[PDB]
């Protein structure tokens, strides 16, 4: 099963680039309403 | 003063130019420049 | 919102009042210089615009005498010196 | 599909579809401005 | 470059109009190679 | 003066599902078509 | 023969391709204002009958 | 006193029906036939 | 096919070749 | 006939170099003056280079 390896790398660098360019603005909207 | 007329004289012989420069942009289908009724001289 | 207007929709008899002005506006920015105040040019454009609101642009005169104004200092690239005096004087022009 | 212009036969090729890009080309400009 | 942050509308409607115009492109090149073409 | 939007809302979460599995199947379409029998 | 009547129909498309560019753009707005022989009102029908 | 151009409010026609602008101007329809044909 | 990759090259060169004489005119201020 | 390359291969250059520039210069009002006679430097290579293919293609 080597090859279901492959076919998610593409998908853990799409969320790997959703880490570093937005998400200092998605922490302060998670620091919104309060909780 | 000096420096003063040497800007007039360096814009009274190129102001016939600059106007061809200046209405190029604004007007289109006519050459504007010809288009003048420039005062003459005698 | 600016658009080049053409001649054969302006009229050549209305025309004829347009294109005087434009030697006519440095015309008496030459007359600034050596009088060494720019008040004849401040005094001579407050409210022209609102003059000739109904028959020329009023958007197609500030795009002509910024380039008016811009190709003048291109002449003034040699000198380094009047270059400054007359960006102040066309800058009168401009924001009258 | 001359002998000589021959190598050509890649640009030629293509030459009737630029009508269908003259069309298009409209579309773009209008999105421009003024509209 | 920011007047606005970015270029505008129309240029990036062209480039994803052309990017979507491309693959619905490729869908009917590949009508006439593949294992589709009976070729 | 200014309005500051939120990013994430449940259009966010809308917009994305139907357009995450798009482009995934948009590719698939596109690799099935290259390949041969 | 086949090549050279496309070749004669692509060139005289340039020069049929710069007047639909002048004439649109940079030449004049009012066709008929001219030398009194073009352009028209549409209603002048001793006019529009020499167009035909 | 009119010179507006090609806009909306002007003419009265919209950016469809994109040539009627060019229904009494003489000029510009001579560069819409020559750039057609 | 060194062929259909010039034809594919002429092609590209070519489709926005048409809008680069749009944005030219939008960015250096000719009326459009 | 190897310069049967080299001025058809300049025409599709110098032809693609007029399918941009030409409504540029048709474009500004601003340059117009300045650029009227580079249309005809500019057809003005085009028309003779037109020619030029032209008794090229029987002499070969
Ligand atoms: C709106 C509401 C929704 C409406 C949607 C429904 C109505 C529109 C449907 C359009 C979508 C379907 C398009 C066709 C699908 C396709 O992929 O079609 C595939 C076909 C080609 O099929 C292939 O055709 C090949 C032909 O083979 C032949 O040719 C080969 C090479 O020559 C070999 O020689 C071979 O031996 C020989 O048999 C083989 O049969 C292949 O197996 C086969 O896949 O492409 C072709 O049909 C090319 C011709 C295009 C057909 C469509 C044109 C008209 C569409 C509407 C236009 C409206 C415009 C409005 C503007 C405003
Ligand atoms: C006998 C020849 C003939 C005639 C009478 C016409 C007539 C027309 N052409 Mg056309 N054309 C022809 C040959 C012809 N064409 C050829 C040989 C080519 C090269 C392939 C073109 C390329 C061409 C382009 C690129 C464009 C036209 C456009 C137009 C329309 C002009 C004005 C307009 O905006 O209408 C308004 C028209 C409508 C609101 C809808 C009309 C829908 C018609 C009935 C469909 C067919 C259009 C046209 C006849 C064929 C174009 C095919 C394709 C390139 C799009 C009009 C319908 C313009 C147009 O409007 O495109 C649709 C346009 O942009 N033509
Ligand atoms: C439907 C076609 C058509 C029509 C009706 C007009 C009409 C006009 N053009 Mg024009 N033009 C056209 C196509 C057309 N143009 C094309 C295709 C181009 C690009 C080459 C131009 C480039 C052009 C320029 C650059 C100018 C005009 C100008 C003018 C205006 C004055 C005419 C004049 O005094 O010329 C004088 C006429 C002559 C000296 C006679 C020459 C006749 C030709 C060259 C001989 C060949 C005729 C031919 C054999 C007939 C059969 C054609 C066949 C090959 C299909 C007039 C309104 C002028 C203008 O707008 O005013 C400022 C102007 O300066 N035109
Ligand atoms: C001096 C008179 C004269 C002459 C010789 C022509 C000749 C021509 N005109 Mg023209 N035209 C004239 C006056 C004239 N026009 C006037 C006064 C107007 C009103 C401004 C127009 C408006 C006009 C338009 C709007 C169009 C033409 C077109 C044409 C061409 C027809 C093509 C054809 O059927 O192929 C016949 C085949 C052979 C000769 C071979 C031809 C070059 C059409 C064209 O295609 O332009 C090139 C076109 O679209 N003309
Ligand atoms: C010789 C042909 C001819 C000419 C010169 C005109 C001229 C004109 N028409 Mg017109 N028209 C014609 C034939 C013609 N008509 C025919 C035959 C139809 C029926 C289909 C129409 C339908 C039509 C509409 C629907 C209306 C006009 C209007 C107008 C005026 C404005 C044009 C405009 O803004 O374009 C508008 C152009 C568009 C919106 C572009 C639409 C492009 C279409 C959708 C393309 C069609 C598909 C095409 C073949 C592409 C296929 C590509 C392929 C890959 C799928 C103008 C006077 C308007 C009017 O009354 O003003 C006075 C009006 O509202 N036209
Ligand atoms: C056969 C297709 C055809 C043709 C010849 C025209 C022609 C014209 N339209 Mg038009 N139009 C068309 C289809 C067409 N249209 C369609 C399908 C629509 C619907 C989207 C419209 C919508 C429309 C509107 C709403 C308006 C026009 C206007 C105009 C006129 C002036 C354009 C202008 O001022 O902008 C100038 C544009 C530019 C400077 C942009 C640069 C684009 C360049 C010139 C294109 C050509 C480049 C070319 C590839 C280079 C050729 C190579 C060379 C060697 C020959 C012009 C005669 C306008 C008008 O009435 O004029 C006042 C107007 O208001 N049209
Ligand atoms: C970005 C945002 C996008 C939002 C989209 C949201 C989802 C929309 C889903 C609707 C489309 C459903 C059909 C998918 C088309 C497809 O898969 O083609 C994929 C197919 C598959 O292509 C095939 O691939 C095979 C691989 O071996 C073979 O090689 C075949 O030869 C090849 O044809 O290509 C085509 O059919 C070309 C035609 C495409 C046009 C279809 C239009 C259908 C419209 C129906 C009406 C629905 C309304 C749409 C407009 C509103
Ligand atoms: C992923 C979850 C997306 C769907 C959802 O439930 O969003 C709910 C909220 C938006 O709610 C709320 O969304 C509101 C928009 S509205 O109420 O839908 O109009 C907004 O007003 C409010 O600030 C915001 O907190 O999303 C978040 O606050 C956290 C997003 C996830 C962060 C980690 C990744
Ligand atoms: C998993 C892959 C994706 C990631 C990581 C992602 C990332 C994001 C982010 C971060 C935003 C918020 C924009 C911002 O505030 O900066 C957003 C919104 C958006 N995305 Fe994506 N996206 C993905 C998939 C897609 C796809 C496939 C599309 C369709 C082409 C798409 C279209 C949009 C649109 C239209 C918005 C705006 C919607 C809204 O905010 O209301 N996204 N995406
Ligand atoms: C490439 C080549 C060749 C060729 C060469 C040549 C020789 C070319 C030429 C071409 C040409 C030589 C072209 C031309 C064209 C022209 C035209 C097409 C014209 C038109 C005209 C018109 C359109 C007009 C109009 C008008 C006016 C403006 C005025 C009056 C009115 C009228 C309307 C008439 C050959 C085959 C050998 C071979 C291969 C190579
Ligand atoms: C002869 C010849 C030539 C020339 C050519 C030409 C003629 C060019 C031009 C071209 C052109 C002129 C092109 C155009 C193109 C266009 C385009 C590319 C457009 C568009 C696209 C799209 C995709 C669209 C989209 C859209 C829609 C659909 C609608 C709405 C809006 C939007 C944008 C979204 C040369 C020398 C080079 C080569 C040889 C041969
Ligand atoms: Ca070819």
């Amino acid at each position: 099963d080597l090859r279901i390896v492959v076919v998610l790398l593409p998908l853990i660098v799409a969320g790997g680039w959703a880490l570093f360019k937005i998400g200092s603005a998605a922490i302060s909207q998670a620091q919104a309403f309060m909780k | 003063g000096a420096k003063r007329l040497e800007i007039a004289q360096v814009l009274t012989q190129n102001a016939e130019l600059i106007v061809s420069r200046a209405a190029n942009r604004i007007f289109t289908g006519g050459s504007p420049l010809a288009f003048l009724e420039r005062p003459e001289e005698p | 919102g600016f658009r080049p207007i053409n001649v054969s929709r302006y009229g050549p008899g209305n025309m004829t009042k347009s294109l005087r002005d434009l030697s006519w506006f440095l015309r008496y920015t030459t007359y600034a210089i050596v009088a060494g105040d720019p008040n004849i040019i401040a005094v001579n454009v407050r409210g022209l615009r609102e003059i000739i609101e109904n028959a020329c642009s009023s958007a197609a005169t500030l795009v002509a005498l910024q380039e008016m104004r811009r190709s003048a200092l291109g002449y003034l690239q040699n000198d380094k010196e009047g270059q400054e005096i007359a960006l102040q004087y066309f800058n009168v022009l401009i924001s009258e | 599909l001359p002998e000589a212009y021959s190598i050509f036969s890649p640009v030629v090729d293509i030459l009737p579809v630029i009508p269908v890009f003259f069309l298009l080309l409209a579309f773009v400009w209008q999105a421009a401005v003024g509209f | 470059m920011s007047g606005d942050a970015k270029l505008p509308l129309w240029l990036i409607a062209t480039v994803a109009g052309t990017g979507v115009l491309v693959v619905v492109g490729l869908f009917f090149y590949g009508a006439y190679v593949g294992v589709g073409s009976a070729l | 003066q200014p309005i500051t939007y939120p990013i994430f809302t449940v259009r966010w979460l809308a917009v994305h599902t139907l357009a995450v599995p798009t482009v995934f199947f948009l590719g698939a379409i596109a690799a099935m078509q290259f390949i041969q029998r | 023969p086949y090549f050279v009547v496309g070749v004669l129909h692509l060139i005289s498309s340039a020069v049929l391709g710069l007047g639909g560019i002048y004439h649109a753009v940079r030449g004049p707005e009012v066709l008929e204002e001219y030398s009194s022989f073009f352009g028209y009102d549409w209603k002048d029908k001793n006019q529009m009958t020499n167009i035909i | 006193s009119y010179l507006g151009g090609r806009d909306q409010e002007s003419t009265g026609f919209a950016w469809w029906s994109g040539n009627a602008r060019l229904i009494n101007l003489s000029g510009k329809l001579l560069g819409a036939h020559v750039a057609h044909a | 096919n060194f062929e259909l990759i010039a034809q594919l090259l002429m092609l590209s060169l070519i489709v926005i070749a048409g809008p680069v004489v749009i944005v030219l005119l939008a960015f250096r201020g000719g009326d459009l | 006939t190897l310069l049967f390359q080299v001025l058809l291969a300049a025409l599709v250059i110098v032809s693609f170099l007029m399918i941009v520039a030409v409504p540029v210069a048709y474009a500004s009002p601003q340059n117009w003056s300045q650029s009227k006679p580079l249309i005809f430097i500019g057809s003005g290579l085009w028309a003779v280079l037109v020619i030029l293919v032209g008794v090229f293609n029987y002499l070969v």
